[PDB]
């Protein structure tokens, strides 16, 4: 299990880069924030309207609570 | 006759600087034979991308023709006297001797001014010349150590004319035009840039005439940053895996090369397959590190090992090994400059590289010089704490990752 042994792969060449060659914080405003844009415009229309559902869900059922028991003009004008 | 009292006795090589700028050197021993030859300091870093194998092209095609007499001529010549011709490229230098007779001096240098002034590019010969090294490609690739050390150049220095091969990319080879190369020997190949050195049977007086009257009709008139990157290539079908570790190491004009050699001969095969500790220098840059080969689960283990030797040699080195170390450097020096091929080959690279041929006494003084305190301080400046760049031909899994390598460069208890 150890990483001599895990797996064969053949001629695949990877370049690196040491950590103080290169700047923490690339493409910033270039690729960084329009990929995480895009990572939101993907997730967005899959994640949120599940949470809308429950959020009109909650506001109906608070309402009709509040409906419940607020009432009986009828029961009390036939006296 | 001590070591030191002995080293008077070598004879010293004698310089000349001719009206074209060829500075003719020469070292006369009573040696029957001698090796003549012509340095240049032309080598792939003096080439761009357009032109990257220029340099190894005209190695290949430099013996297969000139303008006085035919390729076969010209062989037919160098076989019938009885010499050898060679011919090496490196990334800084260039180098064609002829080694042979002392009594068949005057025909080669002639020969030598044959192939350099006026060379004959057959265009047929340039397609042969073509194919050849196409297959040469192939040829080289089963080779290990060179491909790792080809990676380890491109990766150490990326961005710079030293990063790219001697023999330059296949495509490169497969359309460079004949003008290119002509441009090429007009532009590179000249005076004062060329060493014509020799030694064992030669009169340097001798030599003086056969250059300038052969050698003398010679025309007259980017940052390289250390990147300290890694290449990783796979193919885990290869039996062992080869790696090569470097950091910058100081060029050829520095006093610290000496330490630094001193360090290197004091680098446990044990743990590793066939461990090696280089020294490669350029004029300004320099690569200093080790080169070994691996079992497929055993590679954490030697660099682990390697690492320590390096922090041990930077934080704490005794005296008794630094002398060791001396000694083996001197032991080193003193044999590689036996022969007159080494010696021809010494002087031509000193005079390219030192603008001067350095004498063993001084060598050996420099060596003196050297002391545990002076070692641990130049291997604290050049190797402690410093980014690496790697380069493994696999099967590389076990290879620890460039920030374990990195943080290996450096002891948290010192």
């Amino acid at each position: 299990r150890e990483f001599g042994n895990l797996t064969r792969m053949r001629h695949v060449i990877s370049y690196s880069l040491s950590p103080f060659e290169q700047r923490a914080y690339p493409h910033v405003f270039t690729k960084g924030i329009p990929n995480v844009l895009r990572r939101i415009r993907e997730s967005f229309f899959r994640v949120v309207p599940q949470f809308v559902v429950f959020y009109l869900i909650y506001t109906w059922g608070t309402e009709e609570f509040e409906r419940s028991k607020r009432k009986n003009p009828a029961a009390y004008e036939n006296d | 006759a001590t070591f030191a009292q002995a080293l008077q006795f070598v004879p010293e090589t004698q310089v000349s600087l001719l009206d074209n700028g060829l500075r003719v050197a020469s070292e006369q021993s009573s040696q029957p034979t001698c090796t003549v030859g012509v340095w240049i300091d032309v080598g792939s870093r003096f080439e761009t991308e357009k032109n990257n194998g220029a340099g190894y092209f005209l190695e290949h095609l430099a013996f297969k023709g000139t303008k006085n007499r035919p390729g076969s001529a010209l062989e037919k010549e160098v076989e019938s006297m009885g010499a050898h011709l060679n011919a090496y490229s490196t990334r800084e230098h260039t180098a064609y001797y002829i080694k042979a007779l002392s009594k068949d001096l005057p025909k080669a240098v002639e020969l030598l001014g044959d192939i350099v002034q006026n060379c004959s590019l057959e265009d047929s010969q340039i397609e042969k010349e073509r194919d050849v090294i196409l297959r040469e490609m192939q040829e080289n690739d089963a080779s290990m150590r060179d491909v790792v050390f080809n990676y380890l150049h491109a990766t150490a220095f990326q961005g710079t004319p030293l990063a790219q091969a001697v023999e330059g990319p296949s495509e490169n080879v497969r359309k460079l035009s004949r003008a290119d190369l002509t441009e090429y020997l007009s532009t590179h190949y000249k005076a004062p840039r060329m060493v014509l050195a020799a030694a064992g049977g030669v009169e340097h007086q001798q030599l003086l005439d056969l250059a300038q009257k052969h050698l003398g009709g010679i025309p007259w008139t980017t940052p390289c940053r250390f990147t300290g990157s890694e290449i990783r290539h796979r193919d885990d079908a290869l039996p062992f895996a080869h790696v090569a570790i470097a950091v910058e190491g100081p060029g050829w004009a520095s006093p610290d090369n000496v330490a630094l050699q001193v360090a290197n001969a004091i680098i446990a095969n044990k743990l590793c397959q066939s461990f090696q500790t280089f020294s490669i220098c350029y004029a300004e840059t320099g690569l200093l590190g080790a080169h070994f080969v691996c079992d497929r689960m055993k590679i954490d283990d030697m660099m682990f090992v390697l690492q320590g030797q390096w922090m041990r040699l930077c934080t704490s080195a005794t005296e008794s090994e630094v002398a060791r170390g001396k000694n083996i450097l001197r032991n080193a020096l003193v044999s590689h400059l036996d022969g007159t091929t080494p010696v021809c080959e010494d002087i031509g690279r000193s005079l390219l590289t030192y603008g001067r041929r350095i004498p063993l006494a001084e060598w050996e003084s420099r060596i003196a010089e050297v002391d545990a305190s002076v070692v641990r301080e130049i291997c604290s400046k050049y190797i402690y704490d410093q980014c690496p760049a790697v380069a493994g031909y696999g099967p590389i899994e076990q290879l620890p990752d460039y920030n374990r390598i990195r943080s290996g460069m450096f002891w948290l208890r010192f």
